[PDB]
């Protein structure tokens, strides 16, 4: 079972895993529920089996409904809940429509290729395709590593073509669970 | 560390 490179393929610094998630927005959400809901695609350990993975899948800017692809270290879960998640945090960057495919395409490229220099501290990316904009989110381990978070910042900016005055926001998981006009509809 | 750049990635997507 276990994924290695094949013989004469290039090796990845860590093996990844990629995941697919569809629900609606505003569903009441347990860890088990969250974990329902979603599912791993496949799991690779070189840059020819990425590509094998990666040259078929949907762009995440041709998904439907409120979806997402998670990325992310073989072993490592995409939720709060896993061990290596419980400290940590995410860097997010919202765009209007039209961005994501190619965001999502030089981030994961940077994650994968070992830009970050941040030692273990990734991981893994999200992005998140939502009603009238998508979202693309970095997960590190350590919130509270302030020289960890600036060189993913760095980094981000040095690897993304964002568009002008494009607000990146740091969100601790401890902060995003335990917070709450009208009830937002449509996302 | 194993570091690849963007362009090296890039032309691996043409080979399995
Ligand atoms: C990553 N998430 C997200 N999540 C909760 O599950 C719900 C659906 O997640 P989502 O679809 O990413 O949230 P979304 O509607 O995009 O917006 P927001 O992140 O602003 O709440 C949200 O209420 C979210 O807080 C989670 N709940 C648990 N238990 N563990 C987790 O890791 C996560």
């Amino acid at each position: 079972k276990a994924v290695v490179p094949g013989p004469a393929e290039h090796p990845l610094q860590y093996n990844y895993t990629f995941w697919y998630s569809r629900r609606t927005p505003g569903r009441p959400t347990s860890s088990q529920s969250y974990e329902q809901n979603i599912k791993q695609i496949g799991t690779f350990a070189s840059v020819e089996q990425f590509w094998r993975f990666y040259s078929h899948m949907v762009r995440p800017g041709d998904l439907t409904g409120h979806s997402d692809f998670h990325l992310f270290k073989e072993g490592i879960k995409p939720m709060w809940e896993d061990d290596a998640n419980k400290n940590g945090g995410k860097w997010i960057i919202r765009l209007r429509k039209g961005l994501a495919s190619r965001c999502w395409e030089n981030l994961i490229l940077a994650m994968l290729g070992e830009q970050f220099m941040v030692g273990e501290e990734i991981c893994g990316a999200v992005v998140s395709v939502r009603f009238q904009e998508d979202i693309i989110s970095i997960w590190n381990k350590t919130a509270s590593d302030q020289a960890t978070t600036a060189r993913i910042r760095d980094t981000l900016r040095r690897v993304l073509n964002l568009p002008p005055n494009t607000i990146m926001e740091y969100k601790t998981h401890t902060d995003s669970i335990k917070m709450p006009g009208p009830q937002r509809l449509l996302f | 560390r194993i570091i690849y750049d963007r362009k090296f990635l890039m032309e691996c997507r043409n080979s399995p």
